């Protein structure tokens, strides 16, 4: 019964003309509730989930500007970071950053995290004490000492187990409606001939929620991965997720295979197995 | 580093003949972001295609979903185009219905 | 909620 609230950055700059890209999102759970885009027009934080609409004036106001002040740190991190590395200012570089607390299954504060990479790569991020940091190379080093001696995890700290986790329980009250429902997967099994002999099997979960889930093929009640494939679990696009896992057989034999699907919506894990 | 994209087509609800739909085509796992995505019908470059907000996963790579509103037909083709910077030429990726 | 201070690398 846990929970999470989670803001996610990215700055690219543009070395030909003008700022960098930064863009900007935040969710609870597998929900996107706000963005911000520093292309569009409205140059304000913008609602993307309708519980987060009930919020005031005083709200989007507080955030537009937080979140710009966001942007103008990653754009400043951009070059020192070009410095740290030595690099050129012709080419395009990329700062990201996430951070965000959990509640645990007591709805009381879990962990908390903050996690910053350059380049698609980890560059420093707080340990899981919130107190010390961990730097990748000697570039997060000269970071991690500014940082120390300005308290910088102290004052995360702070957020993170108490702002953060007093939001975080906000949000789960004004969209309980979704945010605190399950959605179970709709399942189903379709059967297609490769050949004369042989026929595949595909277990399909659709529109279910939270992301989170597990799908497993048995063959006379016992697990297989060979012969089988497993895509990534994908977006419908509704809010909801969709996968599907698939094995070989022979034809006639697809009775001995059964489809396992765990998902926290369904209170027993449920069996399919083609007629 | 770069991050070569990983490349998912399929429709919103299960496909039918006649009855309106959505086309999705979910790209990630890549890295930088800069990323061209195009839907096609027939061969064609679909205009009304939208997108969600870029947003990445644990190993810092992103992922991106487009989409459209359709009505599939036996005749009409349909597919995803995209090309990165890691990508020596534009990756096509058709629709399948079982998929 | 966003966080309100933010320091720089």
């Amino acid at each position: 019964g846990s929970h999470s609230m989670r803001y996610f950055f990215t700055s690219v700059s543009r070395p030909g003309r003008g700022e960098p890209r930064f863009i900007a999102v935040g969710y609870v759970d597998d929900t996107q509730f706000v963005r911000f885009d520093s292309d569009a027009a409205s140059q304000r934080m913008e609602p993307r989930a309708p519980w987060i609409e009930q919020e005031g004036p005083e709200y989007w106001d507080g955030e537009t500007r937080k979140v710009k002040a966001h942007s103008q740190t990653h754009r400043v991190d951009l070059g020192t970071l070009r410095g740290y590395y030595n690099q050129s200012e012709a080419g395009s570089h990329t700062v990201q950053r996430m951070y965000g607390c959990d509640v645990g299954s007591d709805w009381r504060f879990l962990r908390g995290y903050h996690q910053y990479a350059y380049d698609g790569k980890d560059y420093i991020a707080l340990k899981e004490d919130l107190r010390s940091w961990t730097a990748a190379d000697m570039a997060a080093q000269t970071t991690k000492h500014k940082w120390e001696a300005a308290h910088v995890a102290e004052q995360l700290r702070a957020y993170l187990e108490g702002t953060c986790v007093e939001w975080l329980r906000r949000y789960l009250e004004n969209g309980k409606e979704t945010l605190q429902r399950t959605d179970a997967p709709k399942t189903h099994m379709t059967h297609h001939a490769v050949s004369d002999h042989e026929a595949t099997l595909r277990c399909w979960a659709l529109s279910f929620y939270p992301a989170e889930i597990t799908l497993t093929w048995q063959r006379d009640g016992e697990d297989q991965t060979q012969d089988t494939e497993l895509v990534e679990t994908r977006p419908a696009g509704d809010g909801t997720f969709q996968k599907w896992a698939a094995v070989v057989v022979p034809s006639g034999q697809e009775q001995r295979y059964t489809c396992h699907v765990q998902h926290e919506g369904l209170p027993k894990p449920l069996t399919l197995r083609w007629e | 580093i770069q991050r070569t994209p990983k490349i998912q087509v399929y429709s919103r609800h299960p496909a039918e003949n006649g009855k309106s739909n959505f086309l999705n085509c979910y790209v990630s796992g890549f890295h930088p972001s800069d990323i061209e995505v195009d839907l096609l019908k027939n061969g064609e470059r679909i205009e009304k295609v939208e997108h969600s907000d870029l947003s990445f996963s644990k190993d810092w790579s992103f992922y991106l979903l487009y989409y459209t509103e359709f009505t599939p037909t036996e005749k009409d083709e349909y597919a995803c185009r995209v090309n990165h910077v890691t990508l020596s030429q534009p990756k096509i990726v058709k629709w399948d219905r079982d998929m | 909620s966003l966080y309100n201070t933010i320091a720089t690398l």
